[PDB]
RNA sequence: GAAACUGCGAAUGGCUCAUUAAAUCAGUUAUCGUUUAUUUGAUAGUUCCUUACAUGGUAUAACUGUGGUAAUUCUAGA
């Protein structure tokens, strides 16, 4: 009934998860796991596994897209907190949905789901620009209008699940919610030539 | 549009004086000048002392503005704030108050006659009273 | 004047205590004390205008009123204490304790300096006499007065003295081929090994030093101060180790 | 009982105040570059002489003394620094051959023009001093400032200026109102 | 007199002593933006990261080198939970000032993230912090005597309800510094431990009561104890500003039965007096009103046994306590009275009727004062020359507005051959006095 | 915590250049030719020696009261 006895509980089971695994993996160490998990957060080089890659069976899959000029790709994918330990991702009906979004030069932005490992991306949601969405002043800082007009060009996806914000030619960068791609929100980049290149 | 945002540099931690010395930035572009009261409350969110235990001062915008650089303290308490702050500042963030006093030249000029009054002068006061009284 | 002056003007100041010329009129007369006039450090120049703990002189006071300065093992509480040459200035609360040692630019140098070397302090044995009761005593550089040295210790010698208990732990005696630090003059702050001291009768005896890349100057004796032998300083030098470059 | 701040005097009258030739040269200037004083071209003249007067001493002192190395080698890097000495230009001599047309084409007024934000000279200094042209992050109005190199190709359009970011003026936005309150009645 | 009206500077001296006088320890009474309680990524961390800010001393420096490579986050604090309680109490036990605010404020987290499982460091834990308490002591320092107590403070705090659960180990544990020859150490220590009586309910409670007054009738000798275990009840009741509480009413049903057993001392009677007497002086009668009815119940519940002087004794305490001006109805005081008369169909007897004799009201002596010279006359018979001398000495005119001379004459008609040499005592005494010339005047068989 | 006694300071600071032509002053020396509040460091058991040291004695201020004088930071008697 109290947060820290709440905290410790979640402590608690995370530890039984560690110890279970260590007899797993038996099948120190749970000392270096903690580390680990701590020691993301140093700067320091530590994720070691250059060497057990098998790149020679490594199995490629290309998928044929509709739109033209795939113009960038950024996947979300959800962790779990170590400071409170819920997970990274919004919603429950989630609970770790390996989610993909790519913009296009076709003034296209798509969501794919790639959870599963073997089968290919399928495509869950899209929405597309459009030559409607050109401003009336043209001429104005207000560039506001809630959709693309001209030539997307990178998106990212926030890592906390909610938001991916796309910009591009037309020198805006709008943030669209991740489930319905609704553009919560529209700011302009209020530049002459301040076209967007790269988010992260 | 506008977010303020602050930024501390060379955080010193003074022990002697029981405080932490360090100096703000404030970024605030399309506006002006933040209040030091709203300086004082997000500083003490963010260092987790309490807003009668920060203080703030000297702040300067620069030229074209969006910026204005300046200094801040953060007591360990509010009982070394009341301690080590100067009067002024006290008066300033409202934890003291502002005395009541005369100006320099009345404070001057009843010093120089009681200066020129012996005694605790009630008895010259008798004396002078019955002598008028004559 | 009719008496003693009680105030300085701020470009009457000694040089090296960087005071900048436009924050007043006056600097820090420093108090009498064990240290000269003119190479001497208050410890309100001390305390704000080198270590910034302080931002006023007021806080200066609040500082040392709290007593938290300690100056060779005793609380001083006087904010222009005259803190001088070869000094050690504890902060408990800071955990600090800080040689004052020239640079090589001729400035005063804070010296971080750890407990066990902060126990002892140099001194200049500078004249040694033989007092009342038939008691000798010997006069450092500092006007610390010790009754009964050893009988080997000479004019113009360092001492090494232990703090805590103001006696004489050991010294180290003048001769050719010594670690001597430079104090006064043109060339304060470089030290080198001293060659040769030549001894005049009735003016002053220069001193020839030279130096770790073998550079050669003149000094003089009462600038002269002795450190260590060879290689061998007993205290910790500053950095670059007192060597003058181009 | 303070002690004294230094001041200095930044121009200097030439010998002859008076002369066809200089004074054809200073309307050529003034003109070409968009000055408006004598004063202007005074204070350029006199900071070149001064640069070259230190040159031609560091001249006739001797190769490899280290007052001429040293004192030639600040001076060579701050004119660099300033770009009115070019790279592979790095001596004495150029610095002795420099001229009143490389420092008042340094100048900002100048620099705004040549890059074009401006359709004149006269026009390059009414932005500046409007306080519409920013060198990176720092609005300028002065429009005697000498940008370095860096600067040059730094130097745009401020962010809070009508003209590269926020709300237009009080003369188009009062226009603006004006009109819709006519469309309104 | 202590310093009263405060001057217009602003660096008072404040002596050692002092400071003590004027510290106390309840940080609910005191209260700020408590950091640990603010930020929540893990307790320990926060108030780590504050200190390894604030804090700049060799002894924490170096402590904060060691646990700052172990703890990060709270599976690690949990895990290697050994490790740093060690290393926390070897520093403590290093015993530097500079360094001991820091490691008892982190103490208090440490066991504040480490709830329920702290049980096992708990002991030795409470066996440094009293080592370091006797140590300020040997230095005195306000400033250790303050962070020490808030440390055992917030550590009942956090462990309340285990500690409640077994209250009685926790005071074998504290009684080294309950009973300590220092009045500091006895009142802080009697300030944690009556804030977990309070928290106490009512079995532990009976338990925690019937085993503190068996050690007092060890610590018979001892008065220390005595007055450390008056300080922390009182406490306990007293605890806001003028009101004792429901608690407090509790802790004196409580008390007053674990008491009036017939196996209590009589030296935890008179505890439970100067228990009484405290609280009178403090509350208002409006705030003390239920604790009377609850008193007033306990002694029709248990007035019938061989605890008639206990009862009398408790009587006695309540009728002088302050005056009239904290009691509601002599007349349930008349009854009460009454009742322990008919119950015991001496010394005591002659105090409580003197007491009352001064400090009740007229408006019921008009109807009791019959009654009361009678039971006086009855019981206590020997004795009633002494209670009229001390009733005269009390309060004079009171009796001589009422009847002296007639209960005198009366007794002296009944008894005059037993104790005619303390007759002449009596009489000695009164003849100096000018306010007794109606006992000059009285008659004689 | 007023008043007054006591201690310290009021000899520094601020202004002006009237006087002074080996005088002041500048650089250089000396005190083995002297005084020095303060600051700083050291420093003084003297045990006895023919007939109170658990601690001698006087006053005076401020104050109470009686007054003088045109008047002053005047002061008298008790």
């Amino acid at each position: 009934e109290n947060p820290a006895d709440k905290r410790r509980r979640l402590a608690k089971q995370y530890l039984e998860n560690l110890k279970s695994e260590a007899n797993d993996i038996l099948t120190d160490i749970i000392a270096s796991r903690l580390k680990e998990d701590v020691a993301e957060q140093q700067g320091r080089v530590f994720r070691y596994f250059g060497d057990k890659l098998l790149i020679s069976e490594a199995k490629q899959s290309f998928t044929r897209v509709g739109e033209n000029n795939l113009t960038c790709i950024s996947c979300f994918q959800p962790v779990l907190n170590k400071y409170t330990f819920e997970e990274s991702s919004n919603g429950d009906k989630n609970k770790g949905r390996l989610f993909a979004y790519t913009v296009s030069k076709d003034l296209q932005l798509t969501k794919y789901d790639i959870t599963d490992f073997s089968k290919r991306p399928k495509k869950l949601k899209y929405a597309k620009g459009g030559a409607k969405y050109i401003p009336t002043s043209k001429h104005e800082y207000e560039n506001t209008t809630e959709g693309h007009y001209d030539e997307i060009l990178t998106v990212a996806a926030s890592p906390d699940g909610k938001y991916v914000v796309t910009g591009g030619r037309d020198r805006k960068l709008i943030v669209w919610s991740t489930e319905s791609l609704s553009p919560v929100k529209v700011i302009p980049t209020k530049d002459r030539r301040g076209e967007v290149l790269s988010l992260a | 549009s506008d977010a303020v945002t602050i930024r501390t540099r060379k955080v010193i931690s003074n022990p002697l004086l029981a405080r932490k010395q360090f100096v703000v930035d404030v970024l605030h572009p399309n506006r002006a000048n933040v209040s030091k009261d709203e300086l004082r409350e997000k500083l003490a969110e963010v260092y987790k002392a309490e807003k009668d235990a920060v203080s703030v001062f000297g702040f300067r915008t620069q030229f074209g503005g969006g910026k204005s650089v300046g200094f801040g303290l953060v007591y360990n308490s509010v009982a070394e704030a009341k301690k080590f702050e100067p009067t002024y500042r006290l008066v300033r963030y409202g934890l003291a108050e502002k005395v009541e006093k005369a100006s320099r030249q009345q404070r001057k000029q009843k010093k120089n006659r009681d200066k020129k009054i012996f005694g605790t002068g009630k008895r010259l006061a008798k004396k002078v009273a019955r002598r008028n009284a004559d | 004047a009719r008496g003693p002056k009680k105030h300085l003007k701020r470009l009457a100041a000694p040089h090296h205590w960087l005071l900048d010329k436009l924050s007043g009129c006056y600097a820090p007369r420093p108090s009498a004390g064990p240290h000269k006039l003119r190479e001497s450090l208050p410890l309100i120049v001390f305390l704000r205008n080198r270590l910034k703990y302080a931002l006023n002189g007021r806080e200066v006071k609040a500082i040392l009123m709290q007593r938290h300065v300690k100056v060779d093992g005793k609380v001083r509480t006087d904010t222009t204490y005259p803190a001088g040459f070869m000094d050690v200035i504890t902060l408990d609360a800071t955990n600090e304790n800080f040689r004052l040692v020239y640079d090589v630019k001729g400035r005063f140098a804070v010296h971080r300096i750890t407990d066990e070397e902060a126990s002892y302090k140099l001194g200049k044995v500078k004249k040694v006499q033989l007092g009342k009761k038939g008691v000798p005593y010997v006069v450092t550089h500092d006007g610390r007065t010790i009754r009964y040295p050893d009988p080997n210790i000479k004019v113009n010698d360092t001492v090494k003295i232990d703090l805590a208990s103001g006696k004489i732990t050991d010294f180290i005696k003048f001769d050719a081929g010594k670690l001597v630090y430079v104090t006064g003059g043109r060339n304060l702050g470089r030290i080198g090994t001293i060659v040769h001291k030549e001894r005049h009768d009735g003016g002053f005896d220069l001193v020839h030093i030279k130096d770790s890349l073998d550079n050669t100057f003149v000094t003089r004796l009462n600038n002269v101060f002795v450190i260590g032998e060879q290689g061998k300083p007993y205290i910790s030098l500053p950095k670059g180790k007192g060597i003058k470059l181009s | 009982p303070r002690a004294p701040r230094t001041y200095s005097k930044t121009y200097s009258t030439p010998k002859r105040p008076y002369e066809s030739s200089r004074l054809d040269a200073e309307l050529k200037l003034a003109g070409e570059f968009g000055l408006k004083n004598k004063k202007e071209i005074y204070r350029i003249s006199f900071q070149l002489s001064k640069i070259r007067r230190a040159a031609r001493d560091l001249l006739t002192r001797d190769e490899k003394d280290p007052k001429r190395l040293f004192e030639g080698n600040a001076l060579i890097r701050r004119l660099v620094r300033v770009g009115v000495l070019s790279e592979d230009k790095k001596k004495l001599d150029y610095v002795l051959a420099l001229k009143v047309e490389d420092f008042l084409e340094r100048r900002l007024q100048t620099q705004v023009y040549k890059l074009g934000l401006a359709k004149s000279v006269h026009h390059a200094r009414v932005l500046i001093t409007q306080r519409h042209i920013a060198v990176g992050k720092q609005i300028v109005n002065i429009p005697s400032f000498m940008v370095r190199l860096d600067s040059e190709k730094h130097i745009d359009f401020a962010p809070t200026s009508p003209f590269g970011g926020a709300r237009p003026g009080r003369v188009a936005r009062r226009n603006a109102a004006r009109k819709a309150e006519a469309s309104g009645e | 007199q202590r310093q009263t009206t405060k001057s217009s500077k602003r660096y008072r001296y404040s002596s050692f002593k002092a400071r003590i006088d004027d510290l106390k320890i309840e940080p609910a009474r005191n209260l700020e933006k408590r950091v640990h309680d603010y930020v929540e990524s893990s307790h320990f961390l926060a108030s780590f990261d504050q200190w390894k800010e604030i804090n700049l001393s060799a002894k924490f420096t170096e402590f904060a080198a060691e646990i700052e490579h172990d703890v990060q986050t709270l599976p690690q604090i949990l895990y290697h939970d050994k490790k740093i309680f060690n290393s926390l109490v070897s520093f403590i036990n290093f015993h530097d000032e500079f360094s001991l605010q820091p490691l008892l404020d982190l103490l208090a987290q440490f066991c504040h993230d480490l709830g329920p499982d702290f049980l096992k460091f708990y002991e030795e834990a409470i066996k440094t912090l009293i080592n370091l308490l006797d140590a300020a002591i040997e230095f005195e320092s306000s400033n250790v005597f303050e962070w020490g107590f808030n440390c055992l403070a917030y550590i009942f705090k956090y462990l309340s309800k285990f500690l409640v659960k077994k209250l009685v180990l926790t005071c074998d544990l504290l009684i080294p510094l309950l009973s300590h020859s220092k009045e500091y150490l006895s009142r802080f220590s009697a300030e944690a431990l009556s804030f977990l009586v309070r928290k106490c309910p009512v079995s532990n409670l009976r338990e925690f009561v019937r085993s503190v007054f068996e050690k007092l009738e060890g610590d018979d000798e001892q008065t220390n104890l005595y007055e450390g275990l008056l300080i922390l009840f009182t406490e306990s009741m007293t605890s806001t500003q003028e009101t004792l509480h429901s608690k407090a009413k509790a802790i004196m049903s409580v008390l007053l039965h674990e008491a009036l057993t017939k196996s209590s001392p009589e030296r935890s009677v008179s505890l439970l007096s100067d228990i009484w007497m405290n609280i009178s002086k403090y509350a208002s009668i409006e705030s003390l009103l239920p604790v009377y009815e609850v008193m007033y119940q306990d002694f029709n519940d248990s007035l019938d046994a061989t605890n008639i002087d206990r009862i009398l004794k408790v009587l006695t305490t309540i009728v002088f306590s302050e005056s009239g001006r904290k009691i509601p109805d002599w007349n349930k005081i008349t009854i009460l009275i009454e009742r322990i008369m008919s119950q015991s169909e001496q010394d005591k007897v002659a105090f409580l009727f003197a007491l009352f004799i001064r400090n009740s009201d007229v408006k019921t002596l008009t109807l009791f004062h019959q009654k009361l010279f009678n039971y006086a006359l009855t019981n206590i018979s020997d004795c009633f020359l002494e209670f009229f001398q001390f009733a005269l000495r009390l309060s004079y005119e009171r009796v001589f507005s009422f009847n002296g001379l007639k209960f005198l004459q009366l007794f002296l008609k009944k008894n005059w051959q037993s104790q005619g040499k303390k007759i002449a005592l009596f009489f000695l005494e009164v003849d100096d006095k000018p306010e007794l010339q109606k006992v000059r005047e009285v008659n004689f068989p």
